[PDB]
This record gives structure tokens, C-alpha cells and sequence, in this order.
RNA sequence: CUCGGAGCAGAACCCAACCUCCGAGCAGUACAUGCUAAGACUUCACCAGUCAAAGCGAACUACUAUACUCAAUUGAUCCAAU
């Protein structure tokens, strides 16, 4: 990661980062399961469903992944007609 | 379970003839 | 001023065994995938044929016989040339059937082996209880 | 009231009572109700296109043969057994 | 709990098992059960009409 | 470490040493019927039936019915058997039963059933249903009294009333035709009562029609301690039973405390307990017949509760336990997206202080 | 890593919807025609073998 | 918000109200820069409008 | 040098050696091995992997039938072809 920059001695986003990610505003990441366009000739049906879910990934992840992008990904966005608007605020969470 | 009285309640061999081809 | 017969208790509580049973809501047993024969009923057609009569039982899963016939009673006896025969179980089957309606069991499961299943007696034993109007597959539970 | 609603036909009026009994009360009144919304706009927005529903189906008449629910099912084999049962007077 | 075990006449190695004991002998087996805790549901006074 | 079995363990009574010599099975279906056998004797293990089986009490079943009657059996079986060799010398009886063209008559078999074992088959069924456990609180007797229920449905058709047969509200409108064998000079007591059709109450019952000190069969002549009400199932409610008792009074009995006030449309006063009514007459009053029939909600229970009962219909719902689902956690690793719509209360866009 | 016995195709829908699926078949035997659900179509249509997509 | 802003004296309803006077009245902030198009009027508190 | 079964590791789980043995890098039958979805398991992390009620759509008139048989029978991302 480069923590402070040349030009302009600011921290910088891992592209890689946002190339595969999506952050939800509630601080959740959202990923596709690798393998999930791979050799599905040879993977059952109940297999293939699981590899087309959108999961979740865990503290230990979410946390590198907040570190490796700036806050401008971090922000309230609001796309119009935006799929994944439900999602971003968290419901009946007790601790 | 080996320590329980029902120990061995499914044994089965025991009451068939050994085969051997 | 409310009205005495309004008062209406908020859950209605009905102890007729067979309520949810005839809602198909009751639960059936499920499992016993390794076994014989499947539990997953609310009535059966239970079939015991012996060296010298045949009787035909309707039994709750619970192991409650409801209704039956056999050649053993007087009855039915008194008509049959043999108690042991295609007729004896053919017959069986239509004074089941009947006892069957009366006793308001229209739905039950057949668990016959497969030698069983494909003799002629148990053939004719079910084409009585259908035309006779019980129907020998039950309806699937509702679960939602 | 349905039976005092002018604004609907009297042909309707009478097929609603018979379709729609069960949500008409002992005052003859049909309610509607819809709860599917946070906003009192849209659940008054429902009841109110069920009404237009109901003047719709029973204007149309539709003759077209539905599919038997799973429910029905049973209690059609049900009823045809109570039927087989009733007898005649020796003696009529 | 421990049962009786009848298996599938279709299960044509079970079955040879079984006709080869000698009479009077029963196999057993061992089985987990799930005992409902909850009733299906309950009927409930909805309305007054 | 070991433990000592507590009792016979099974397969132990084989002797294992003649394996070879001892007789095998050799069908399924003649283990299938050891292995039946077996599976209902009482066990020192666990077993399915400790956990499932309904408990009975170990004391049995007290009868309060009839007494048997008395059969000679030597002279019964020596007229059996003469019947059955005459049937059998018949030879076109052998012909078709060899060509599998015989049959029985149907309404032969049912007039001789309810002579012999018709009593105790009603016995069983009516253990079934539940009539014993919940009218009188377990015991049980022989409807040694055939009971003829029948409600007549237009001029020309009867819906006869046998053990849980469905009779819809509108076919029990009016009171029913009801015809037993009786000698002359005895007395009888019918009611009808609905098991689970009380509303307020959940042990309670609903007295639909009361008659007492019937003389002989003549039903009409009896008197109406309590009017006759039609089954008013409620919607919603599942399918109720309703019990004929017939009773055989020992001698003239009074009925003024149960007397209900002609018509009895108040809820309160039909409100009844068989057993308690059964209790305080048990020295003059016995059990004789029973009849029952199964009644769900039909458009005519309406006309019951806006016009007869001057109420409001109860309409009930059979609802479902909410589902279960564990414990929202702030970081649903491997979870689905839609792991967050199970904990949603509402499904429209919420925007929050904007 | 062994002989290859038999090789993966692509079966495409006839009612021309586009559906496809791959099914593995026999080098040595004939074009496959089967009955297949077409979710397109939401009911069972045959299909015909197109092309091989590789061998197995 | 809307109604809550005019309770208050924030956003003048006697005059035509529009972006302007939104962010006069500090009623909604918008960042061109970050391409917000403008303000949408979203249903949450019909009831009581 | 990856994967599976057995012993070491006797009875919940786990457990090493250039320890002791045997295997795998497929094949065969389906062509609804269609869709969707509670609740769980998990090779000690992650990745990956595993089992599934109900529901939709089918099938069905009893071929132990609706998550095929089989123990392993296998390869991430980028990229390329389409
Ligand atoms: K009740
Ligand atoms: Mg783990
Ligand atoms: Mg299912």
C-alpha cells in the first residue's frame, strides 16, 4: 500500500480492491465465490447455486479491505434505481 | 456404546455362517 | 352492554384427534428412510392373510386400529364358500370399504411387497376398496 | 352497505353477496382491509382496487373452468363419499 | 433408542442377510428420533362477523 | 470398561454351537413377522415407543355399560358349522368361487356384524375419536344398544348418522329420525352433545338436544328437557364431533335440574358436561347406545349465529409458530446476500433522517 | 492423463430460443437429439448437438 | 423534512420552492462535484404532509 | 511433493515420522444432474468443500421414486477464445 504519496503525500486505493468488492455502507463487503465460471461441466447443480451467491466476508477481511481503499469508497452514495440500496443500513442488530 | 449394558444389541455375524468363496 | 354469547375465547381449542388430520395439517412421521415400511401416514390399509383367513386393518399411524374385517367374523364367514381364496379377499375389501365410509376414512396408504402387490388376491383387494370409494394414497401435508 | 350502494348494479350487488359472503358482516356491510403497506395511501390504494376487482369479476362473468386447488381436491373426494352414503325412505 | 430392523425388500443384500438367520433371531439397530417440541399451530379468533 | 446388560440381551436363546442344523428363515415376510412381534414386547432399553407411544394408565379401563350377554357357544358352533357344510356341498358355490365370480351380499354381512361385533368395533372406533377420554374422562362401554341416527334431507332422502361420517349443519337443521330396539315398559334417555364445539370453554360442551324417560322406542313421546339446536361449527375452526348417548334408566327419573327453558338460545345455559350429568345419575342410568357424526362450518351456522343466537359469527384462523432464525451477527461470513432480508422488518425504502 | 473415451458438446434448443446446455457423449457414437426443459419456453423440447466443445 | 422545514420558518411555502431556496433554508445539501443531480422527493412522511 | 481408505490413534473430535499398507488423476447411467429457499456441517485460518425442509415447475399411478451410481476420480486469479 502506498501510505502517503509523491505528488501529493496521500494515501492511496488498491484498484485490485474495488476491481472485486462491493462495499455496503454499514461497513459489510460483498464478494462472488471464485471457481463459480470454472469447469461446470464437471460441478452439480446444488454446487453451481452456491458458487452464483453474493456472500458476505468476515471482520478479519472487511477490516484489510477497509485499510487497502481511501474514504471517498466508504461514503453514502445514492445511486438512482440502485440495486443494493436495501442493503446498505443494517435492521434489528443487536450489538 | 462399549461402557452402556445395550453393548453389542446389533451384533449380527455371529449368528450367520462364515463364507469364504 | 356486551352480548353473554359473544364472549368467545381468543384460541379455539378442538381435541377431535382427526381435526388436523382432516385440515392436512397434522404432521406426518417422517424418517425411516432405512426401513420398512415408511411411517409418513395417517391411516394405512394393513393386509394379514394367514393359512386359513384374511383380515384387512385401517390403523392410525399411532398403532390405533379404526376399523376391520376378517373372515374370522361370523358375519362374513357365513357367506364365503373358502376364507382363503381371491373372493375371500376381494370380498374382504368391499365390506372394508364400506366399513371404511362409515367410519369416515376416505384416504389411506397400501404398503404391500412387491410379491404381494403383484398378486392377483391383493390386485383385487384394492380395486374393491377404490371402487368401494376409500382412496389408497393420501393427501400431501400443507406446511405453509 | 353493499345492498344500499347504488353506484354499483343491482345484478353485481347480488353476485358480490354470494362470492364475497364471508367478508360481509351481520349489518350487511363488505369491509376490506389491507395492511401490506407503512403508508395509509397505499393500503386505502389496495382496498380500493379490490373493490374495482370484485365489480370487474362479477360484471364478467367468466365461464372459463380454474384450476383445482389442492385444497378442493380432497374435500371434493370428501363430499362425493357423503353423497354415496345418503339413502332413500323404504316407504316414501 | 434402539429398534427392530425390517429392511427394504427391494435391498437385495439386506434381505439376503435376513433369510439366512435362523428363526427366532432379530436384528437391531440403533436410531436418533426428534421429538416435537411445538404444535403445527393454533387456531386463533380473527375476527367477529 | 463395561457394563452388564440389564436384562436378556436379544438373540440370546440361540444356540449357536448347531448354526448350521438350526432352520433359517429363509423369507422376508416370515422375518418381517418375528421382527413385528418383537418390536411391540416390552423392553428394558430405550425405545421408540417410551417416547412416542401415548401413555396409557396402568389401571384399566373401567366399564360402565351393559352386561354381556349370555351365549350358549356349544350349541352357537355346532349350528356354524352345519351352515358352512351345506354353503360348501353346494357345487355351484365351488364353481365360482374356482372362477373367482362370488361375492357376498353387503347388506347381510352388515345386519349380522351389528348383531355380533358391531358393539365392540363401535367401542374401538369410539376409542379412536375420543369420545370415552373426553365424555366420560376414560371409561369406556359396549354400545350393547344399536343406535339408528338418521336426519332426513328433503322428502325423499335420509343422511344416515354411524361412527365419524361427515354430516354438514345444513343436512342437521332439524332434529334427526331416531329408531332403537326396545321392550315395552323400559325407559331411555338420548342427548346430543358437541365435544368440541364450545366456544368460551376448552373442557366444556354444548348440550344440542336432551330427551328423558323415553317410553320404549317412542322417541316423540319423550320428554324435551332440552330443546333440539342444530351444530353451529364455527369457521375456521376445524371439524367438530357430536355424540348421540342413548341411555337405559333403571326406573323414572327427574330432570329438573337440567331442565332447559324452551327455546335455549343462550350459550351459557346449553354449556353441559357429560360426565357430570352421567355422574350424579350413574345409580338409575347406564350407557346403551352411541352414535356420533363429524360437522364442519357450512353458509347455514350463519343463520345459527345472527338469527337463533342473536351474535356475531366468530370467524378463527389456523396460524403458524413465526419462523426461527439465529441471532443476527454483524459480520455473516459466507452468507448470502440475502441473509439480511430474513431480520427486515418492512420492504419498502427507508431514508432515514433525510 | 488417459484414452479419451468420450467428449463434451454443446446441445442447442430447436424451439429458437438460444437455451443451450453441454452434455458429455461417446466419441465413436452419433449426434445426441434429446428432450430437454427449456426454461426459455418453460417446457421440454428437443435439442440437437452443435458443436464439441472439448474432449474428455 | 419538507414539512418539518416549513414548520420551522426554513423554507417559505408562500413562494415557489425550489434548489435555491432548499439550500437557503439548509435543508438539503448537494455536492455537484460528487454527481448529485439534485434532490428526490421521496415518500416518507405522507401521512402527516 | 496433490487427493482418498486402513493401522499407529481400541470408546466425541483432532493428532506426527524419508512410519506401516492399499488406492485415485475415472467410468457408467440420466437429460427437470430444472429453478428457488429455512436451517445446518466443515479437514483445525482463509479460499474451497458438504447436507438440506418448505416452495415453483415436473414426475407419478408402489423401478428401496423429486439433491443420480461412485471413496479419491482434482486446479484459484489474471488472461485467451466465444
Ligand atoms: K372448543
Ligand atoms: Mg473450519
Ligand atoms: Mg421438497
Amino acid at each position: 500500500l502506498t501510505y502517503f504519496s509523491a505528488r501529493k503525500g496521500k494515501r492511496k486505493t488498491v484498484k485490485a480492491v474495488i476491481d472485486r468488492f462491493l462495499r455496503l455502507h454499514c461497513g459489510l463487503w460483498v464478494r462472488r465465490k471464485a471457481g463459480y465460471k470454472k469447469k461446470l461441466w464437471k460441478k452439480t447443480p446444488a454446487r453451481k447455486k452456491r458458487l452464483r451467491e453474493f456472500v458476505f466476508c468476515n471482520k478479519t477481511q472487511s477490516k484489510l479491505l477497509d485499510k487497502m481503499t481511501t474514504s471517498f469508497w466508504k461514503r453514502r452514495n445514492w445511486y438512482v434505481d440502485d440495486p443494493y440500496q436495501k442493503y446498505h443500513d443494517r435492521t434489528n442488530l443487536k450489538v | 456404546y462399549k461402557t452402556k449394558p445395550t453393548h453389542g444389541i446389533g451384533k449380527y455375524k455371529h449368528l450367520i455362517k462364515a463364507e469364504e468363496p | 352492554d356486551p352480548v353473554e354469547n359473544e364472549a368467545v375465547a381468543p384460541e379455539f381449542t378442538n381435541r377431535n384427534p382427526r381435526n388436523l388430520e382432516l385440515l392436512s395439517v397434522a404432521r406426518k412421521e417422517r424418517g425411516w428412510r432405512t426401513v420398512f415400511p415408511s411411517r409418513e401416514f395417517w391411516h394405512r390399509l394393513r393386509v394379514i392373510r394367514t393359512q386359513h383367513h384374511v383380515e384387512a386393518l385401517v390403523e392410525h399411524q399411532n398403532g390405533k386400529v379404526v376399523v376391520s374385517a376378517s373372515t374370522r367374523e361370523w358375519a362374513i364367514k357365513k357367506h364365503l364358500y373358502s376364507t382363503r381364496n381371491v373372493v375371500a379377499c376381494e370380498s374382504i375389501g368391499r365390506v372394508l370399504a364400506q366399513r371404511c365410509l362409515e367410519a369416515g376414512i376416505n384416504f389411506m396408504v397400501y404398503q404391500p411387497t412387491p410379491w404381494e402387490a403383484a398378486s392377483d388376491s391383493m390386485k383385487r383387494l384394492q380395486s374393491a376398496m377404490t371402487e368401494g370409494g376409500v382412496v389408497l394414497r393420501e393427501p400431501q401435508r400443507i406446511y405453509e | 352497505h353493499l345492498a344500499t350502494a347504488e353506484w354499483i348494479a343491482e345484478p353485481v350487488r347480488q353476485k358480490i353477496a354470494i362470492t364475497h359472503k364471508n367478508k360481509i358482516n351481520r349489518l350487511g356491510e363488505l369491509i376490506l382491509t389491507s395492511e401490506s403497506s407503512r403508508y395509509q395511501f397505499r393500503n386505502l390504494a389496495d382496498c380500493l382496487q379490490k373493490i374495482r376487482d370484485m365489480i370487474t369479476e362479477a360484471s364478467q362473468t367468466p365461464k372459463e373452468p380454474t384450476k383445482e386447488d389442492v385444497k378442493l381436491h380432497r374435500i371434493r373426494i370428501e363430499n362425493m363419499n357423503r353423497e354415496r352414503l345418503r339413502q332413500k325412505r323404504i316407504h316414501s | 433408542t434402539k429398534e427392530v430392523y425390517v429392511p427394504h425388500p427391494r435391498n437385495t443384500e439386506a434381505v439376503d442377510l435376513i433369510t439366512r438367520l435362523p428363526k427366532g433371531a432379530v436384528l437391531y439397530k440403533t436410531f436418533v428420533h426428534v421429538v416435537p417440541a411445538k404444535p403445527e399451530g393454533t387456531f386463533k379468533l380473527v375476527a367477529m362477523l | 470398561r463395561r457394563t452388564p446388560p440389564l436384562g436378556p440381551m436379544p438373540n440370546s436363546d440361540i444356540d449357536l454351537s448347531n448354526l448350521e442344523r438350526l432352520e433359517k428363515y429363509r423369507s422376508f415376510d416370515r422375518y418381517r413377522r418375528r421382527a413385528e412381534q418383537e418390536a411391540q414386547a416390552p423392553h428394558w432399553w430405550r425405545t421408540y415407543r417410551e417416547y412416542f407411544g401415548e401413555k396409557t394408565d396402568p389401571k384399566e379401563k373401567i366399564d360402565i355399560g351393559l352386561p354381556p350377554p349370555k351365549v350358549s357357544r356349544t350349541q352357537q358352533l355346532l349350528e356354524r358349522k352345519q351352515a358352512i357344510q351345506e354353503l360348501r356341498a353346494n357345487v355351484e358355490e365351488e364353481r365360482a368361487a374356482r372362477l373367482r365370480t362370488a361375492s357376498v351380499p353387503l347388506d347381510a354381512v352388515r345386519a349380522e356384524w351389528e348383531r355380533t361385533c358391531g358393539p365392540y368395533h363401535k367401542q374401538r372406533l369410539a376409542e379412536y375419536y375420543g369420545l370415552y377420554r373426553d365424555l366420560f374422562h376414560g371409561a369406556t362401554f359396549v354400545p350393547r344398544v344399536p343406535l339408528h341416527v338418521a336426519y332426513a334431507v328433503g322428502e325423499d332422502d335420509l343422511m344416515p348418522v354411524y361412527c365419524g361420517n361427515e354430516v354438514t349443519p345444513t343436512e342437521a337443521a332439524q332434529a334427526p329420525e331416531v329408531t332403537y330396539e326396545a321392550e315395552e315398559g323400559s325407559l331411555w334417555t338420548l342427548l346430543l352433545t358437541s365435544l368440541d364445539g364450545h366456544l368460551l370453554e376448552p373442557d366444556a360442551e354444548y348440550l344440542h338436544w336432551l330427551l328423558t324417560n323415553i317410553p320404549g322406542n317412542r322417541v316423540a313421546e319423550g320428554q324435551v328437557t332440552c330443546p333440539y339446536l342444530p351444530p353451529f361449527p364455527a369457521r375456521g375452526s376445524g371439524i367438530h364431533r357430536l355424540a348421540f348417548l342413548l341411555f337405559k334408566q333403571d326406573q323414572p327419573i327427574d330432570f329438573s335440574e337440567d331442565a332447559r327453558p324452551s327455546p335455549c338460545y343462550q350459550l351459557a345455559q346449553r354449556t353441559f358436561r357429560t360426565f357430570d350429568f352421567y355422574k350424579k345419575h350413574q345409580e338409575t342410568m347406564t350407557p346403551a347406545g352411541l352414535s356420533f357424526f363429524q360437522c364442519r362450518w357450512d353458509d347455514s351456522v350463519t343463520y345459527i349465529f345472527h338469527q337463533l343466537l342473536d351474535m356475531r359469527e366468530p370467524v378463527f384462523e389456523f396460524v403458524r409458530p413465526p419462523p426461527y432464525h439465529p441471532k443476527q451477527k454483524r459480520f455473516p461470513h459466507r452468507q448470502p446476500l440475502r441473509y439480511l432480508d430474513r431480520y427486515r422488518d418492512s420492504h419498502e425504502p427507508t431514508y432515514g433522517i433525510y | 492423463k488417459s484414452k479419451s473415451k468420450n467428449i463434451l458438446v454443446r446441445m442447442v434448443s430447436e424451439a429458437g430460443t438460444g437455451f443451450c446446455f453441454n452434455t458429455k457423449r461417446n466419441r465413436l457414437r452419433e449426434k445426441l437429439t434429446l428432450l430437454h426443459y427449456d426454461p426459455v419456453v418453460k417446457q421440454r423440447v428437443l435439442f440437437v448437438e452443435k458443436k464439441k466443445i472439448r474432449s474428455l | 423534512r419538507l414539512q418539518y422545514l416549513i414548520d420551522l420558518g426554513r423554507v417559505d411555502p408562500s413562494q415557489p420552492i425550489d434548489l435555491t431556496q432548499l439550500v437557503n433554508g439548509r435543508g438539503v445539501t448537494i455536492q455537484p462535484l460528487k454527481r448529485d443531480y439534485g434532490v428526490q422527493l421521496v415518500e416518507e412522511g405522507a401521512d402527516t404532509f
